[PDB]
């Protein structure tokens, strides 16, 4: 875990598996195979 | 603690700790300004807040300046003390400082 | 405990240790324009702290032969700070005012100033049929002086000027006067560049006197707009 | 203006003080630039004698 | 929108399609959105339970590697860099680390620092010297000499290590005055116009505490940095032109492709020429 | 129905009949600074309608050999209308931006503009070790142009610029691009005169072409600050 | 009055004020109390949930740093300081530590001592010598020679360490005969008038246990102290004039400002002169 | 109502009609030594009224060029009244102190004195490596004066002296200062003849000035030990 | 924690978050915005 008193001294944090690609791939307001226009 | 506002040549010892103001002949007169340098040597450096802060690198928070008038009881007057957030040159007229 | 007072608006504050209570014009207090009194339909801008704060004008020197001074609102402030900017960029404005006139001397000095806020103070010219001109009226920050304070430069009388919101600065008693002015007009808003709701007049009814060391005795005016609202945005009429 | 009568000093002094409020915070400790040393202080070496 | 992804998405079997008004393969790049055509809609697919993990591309891991940020060699001898050096900390001197950091606009992370030391004679053997690395924050006084008072390090953090010990190591917390480090800064450092455009941590001062020996040695100090507890924002176009300065993004490009200002990708005879075409 | 769009802020409105939906940078939307993220303790001024409105800059002419244009925010607006005034009178500012780039031509014209909002676009100088100067960076309303758009004048590449919030104006498809930018910074507020959060870049990846009657094809930029807040009031740094 | 503070205090939104008899910005310095004007009373404020921690300024941390308290180098050779030295312990020899300790009147703390050793030839290689640091309390006999009986250390505490090992380290308990150490003492040491004004722990005796080699070496011992489990009382005005002696607070001041007896702060042209004024 | 104050201890009392509230060093108040903090096992003598009373030292003249004065406790009183007797006959003592510095002038006079109680004020000599001597430190009732008040004669600074329990005597405001000092030491008791717990320093930060009739303006110090206890009785070390 | 038998050998004590500034800032006996005099 961590034997130091300061939490920032701890080892790496490799458990953040959440993600939201859409903020980069689909930043459009109006959200299938229908014409995008 | 006391700011050494009168850090000028000719002012020795405690003379440097007091700012002398006299009866003016003109209006809206500028009396003095205070460099807010805590890192660079200045009126605020040798103060409790100044000295201790210099043992650190980052600071955050409000400061407070208190001025005590030490003239005679029969002496009267009104002064305006202005704090100007950074951005430009130090104001030299009351019309500007007042903002 | 009514001789001591602190006024705080926005990033500005004023204290006085020799006040005389303070006046609320017609017992009113500034407020924003309610929907049931509104006319201009565009959504207004309410700057708050950037405009509702104390602005201190250049001081004047109270002399033995002074006749009095005056400043018209909002003209006096139409070119100062963010208040002035909003005024120049908007067709319509609205606001109350917190007026604080200050003047200190010595316990060996005597003098009494009538500090009155006159609504719609329409000036008159002396000994001529020609109406006052633009420059006779619009003085800006500098303000003007009275030619015949005895009749308030309008053919009436300073004796009855007390009918208007006022206070006095009687040197042996106090060193400042404070008057809170609400919006005063027949319309909910107005065009700031061609009409002045209030006129601040400071007249020495009792001349300044003393037998002690002579020194310059200034009179300073600080005015803080209150509950400012602006409508009709466009370019600036600088 | 500063107004005083004939028997009062016509030049007065102000003393300015400064302090931090309780919303203050300091970080990243370092050595103060306000103190230094060029040689041994008197008696420092005699401590070994 | 947001969700936990631990493996690559599976594929579902798809059938034949002939629907009017439905054209999944058609898109509009102008919207700024990336094509949302799924493989299942472009061709007939089978079902695939994809178990490929996505751990190695976690930002924490992508940036979570110790990289060289500083390298300095000096002469350890009688100087009658005088047995110590002062380094104004920056992360723009070595391209490998620099380019990865610059793949992001903002980065928040704690920094694990590792200091590796080596020595060489100018042969009678290698001395096991003691060194002192002192972190002198912005505004503090930097050592003027190998033995000046500054080294008593009363408040500054110092680490003493021997050449025979494993590399020295400690963690520097995320220390920005902001919520994150600005990998890029489209602004100036001061209130005046003469200020510096773009891009202060402080100075790392390293000295040999041992007095000089009768002979000279060359001592080299390598400092490595490994970010951890990482949070990153706004990915950016990767650097292509060779770097020129640690103080800016100035560019010139290679003399000949690839990566010349004129052409990033090397040339091929024509747009119908297949470079490594299989000649069966 | 996503090719038609109307934007309305304050006393300004814009419509387009050939849009391409519209981009919300990083899927975010502008908002005022919440108490739990605030730093400056003085009460801020939120002008709303007088600052949160569309400001249209001078147009540029799209030519056959154009390399591209850019405008830095808030620099481009630091001297326009009430937004500019607040910026000059306050030490700190904060705001999102609604960007609308417009360019129309003929059904016989072809051309494609990449319209991208680059956060912290730190420019680089070409073939020199000397960092860009103040005048190289601060262009104001006029904005600047790209010297080497191929690498976004910073040693990277326009090819990967799509990683940033953007849209395109492809003449055969649409005649405008719209990008909504939230506050983008590592601090809740900033000093507007020495740092630009966003840079609007309009680059012609596909040159303008046609065989019909030749005419001047302009590109116009309209920007509307959103949720403006200002702190640290003082005099104006004009 | 007393309370637990873990973060900087929050700010509450404040409204317009115009109350008679209420003047928060007015104070009376003569009372000896510091102004109690709150920001909310001086200007209009917004609400701010301040999450700034206040850990780094905890006294335990402010003073909790290993600082150099002693440094001595001597000749290790055949003396036909004879291969050992005796140091009368004190914490007034190095200004960085001294000034911080002197920010308080009284201090109670346990002391962590770390001993760092380095050697240099007067080149055939550096010897991995063994040293002995012996704490000789007040009243005990101090070693007369490198090999005198005193070193058998039957009751004194001694620590033997090699130059190749990590610095030696142990904790000295708070050992005053009082509840706290007197950083300052406005009194005399004895009952007679000829006594010493102002300001005994004992002697730290360090020797090289190895017999001398055929050649000479210079050995330097650096001792560091880190107070812990700290309690402090009555803060004091910080030192401004350079130190002169370890035995007193005598002062003289620099030759020229800053910190000259005549002027602590450097001069500026006048009280209306802004030193680093922004010239836009 | 905090400008008026009466102090009464034993057969002595003092009143002031121009006080500035009063200081309780470190917010503490004098008290007798509790059993759980005691060290000396002999039953102590608690004289009460014969020692816990106001003792007034000889006054000093405040001059235009004065540098300041100081009195060390308990040295200043070690030879006065029954307090002095107990001190001379006992090896150990313990007590708090009620300090009252008084100085009046005219409403035409100006001047400001910093009145601070410094714990363990260890003096330093000027421009020499030789430590101060016995006579440099032990002045008794007469007390001493500052050579370099600017640095409190110890290489620090008067500017930060406010960190210590204090008050000021600003002539236009008040004419006296009052400080209540609790026992201050690392030991429950001490030998009174070779160690001073507190040092009373009165320094004129703002020199005495006036343009009226010149007259001698004295400064007087009255000190009252509190909760006195004495242990280790023997003959007197006169 | 601490493996030595003497408690003073333990590591630092960085948990004393209590404080009372008033003993230095307001050492006056008689405690808003009312005149301090
Ligand atoms: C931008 C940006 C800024 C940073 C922070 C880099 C911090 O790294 C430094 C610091 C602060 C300290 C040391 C350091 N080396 O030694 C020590 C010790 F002495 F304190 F241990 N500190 C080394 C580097 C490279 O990362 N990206
Ligand atoms: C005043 C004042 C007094 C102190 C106490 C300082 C104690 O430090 C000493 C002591 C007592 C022991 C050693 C010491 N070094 O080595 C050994 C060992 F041999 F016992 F391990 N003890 C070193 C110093 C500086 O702190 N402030």
């Amino acid at each position: 875990i961590n034997f130091y008193k300061d939490s920032y001294a701890a080892s790496a944090s490799k458990q953040d598996f959440s993600q939201d690609p859409s903020k980069f791939t689909e930043p459009v307001v109006e959200g299938a195979g229908a014409p995008v226009l | 603690s006391m700011m050494e506002i009168n850090n000028t040549d000719g002012a020795n010892g405690m003379e440097r700790l007091r700012v002398d103001i006299s009866v003016q002949a003109d209006l809206d007169q500028l009396l003095f300004n205070i460099p807010l340098d805590i890192q660079l040597d200045g009126p605020l450096r040798n103060t409790l807040v100044g000295n201790i802060s210099r043992y650190y690198t980052h600071w955050s928070g409000s400061l407070e300046m208190t001025f005590m008038f030490c003239g005679s009881f029969m002496a009267t007057g009104k002064l305006i003390l202005c704090y100007t957030p950074p951005g430009g040159s130090c104001p030299t007229t009351r019309e500007t400082a007042m903002l | 405990s009514d001789r001591v007072l602190q006024l705080k608006l926005g990033n500005s504050a004023i204290v006085t240790q020799e006040a005389a209570n303070y006046c609320c014009a017609y017992g009113e207090w500034p407020n924003y324009l309610p929907d049931h009194e509104a006319v201009a339909i565009d959504k207004p801008t309410q700057p708050e702290t950037s405009t509702d704060r104390f602005y201190t004008l250049r001081s004047v020197k109270w002399e033995s032969n002074s006749t009095g001074w005056w400043w018209k609102l909002p003209d006096a402030l139409n070119n100062i700070g963010m208040f002035g900017q909003n005024v120049q960029y908007h067709y319509l404005y609205r606001s109350g005012f917190l007026i604080h006139v200050q003047c200190n001397a010595t316990k060996f000095h005597q003098g009494a100033l009538l500090v009155v806020a006159i609504p719609e103070h329409q000036r008159g010219a002396h000994d001529t049929t020609t109406s006052p001109g633009f420059n006779d009226i619009m003085k800006g920050e500098r303000g003007g002086t009275f030619n015949h304070p005895y009749v308030l430069d309008d053919g009436t009388s300073i004796a009855c000027a007390t009918i208007f919101p006022h206070q006095w600065i009687n040197l042996r008693t106090n060193n400042s006067a404070t008057i809170v002015l609400p919006w005063m007009n027949v319309a909910p808003m107005d065009f700031p560049l061609r009409h002045n709701q209030w006129t601040l007049a400071v007249i020495p009814v009792v001349p300044l006197g003393t037998r002690t060391m002579s020194s310059v005795v200034p009179i300073t005016v600080s005015i803080a707009p209150m509950c400012c609202e602006f409508n009709g945005l466009r370019h600036a009429i600088t | 203006n500063l107004i005083v009568p004939s028997e009062s000093s016509d030049t007065c002094s102000l003393i300015g003080f400064i302090a931090a409020k309780d919303d203050f915070s300091l970080r990243l400790m370092r050595d103060s630039p306000d103190i230094g040393q060029s040689n041994h202080l008197h008696g420092a070496e005699a401590a070994y004698q | 929108v947001e969700s936990i992804i631990k493996t690559a998405t599976d594929t579902v079997k798809s059938e034949i399609n002939a629907e009017l008004g439905v054209v999944p393969s058609l898109n509009a790049v102008e919207t700024g959105a990336t094509s949302n055509t799924e493989p299942e809609e472009a061709i007939q697919t089978r079902t695939v339970i994809n178990q490929h993990g996505v751990s190695e591309t976690l930002v924490e891991n992508f940036l979570g590697r110790a990289a060289l940020v500083s390298k300095k060699s000096f002469e350890y001898k009688n100087h009658a860099h005088k047995n110590f050096f002062k380094w104004t900390i920056n992360t723009k001197s070595f391209v490998q680390l620099r380019r990865k950091l610059e793949l992001f606009t903002y980065l928040r992370f704690d920094a694990e620092i590792t200091i590796l030391t080596t020595v060489a004679v100018n042969y009678m053997g290698l001395p096991d010297l003691t060194l002192q690395a002192m972190f002198v924050p912005t505004g503090a006084l930097t050592p003027k000499e190998q033995d000046s008072f500054h080294w008593q390090s009363g408040s500054n953090a110092s680490v003493f290590f021997k050449i025979s010990d494993p590399p020295a190591r400690m963690t520097i917390p995320f220390m920005c005055i902001n919520s994150a480090y600005s990998v890029f800064y489209d602004g100036f450092a001061g209130f005046e116009k003469n200020g510096l455009y773009g891009i202060t941590i402080g100075n790392l001062c390293v000295r040999i505490v041992n007095e000089h020996q009768p002979v000279g040695f060359t001592v080299t100090v390598r400092v490595y940095m490994k970010p951890k507890h990482i949070k990153a924002w706004a990915p950016r176009p990767p650097r292509t032109m060779p770097y020129m300065s640690i103080a800016n993004a100035n560019y010139k490009g290679r003399d000949t492709a690839p990566n010349t200002l004129n052409a990033i990708i090397g040339n091929r005879a024509s747009v119908t020429t297949m470079p490594h075409n299989i000649v069966t």
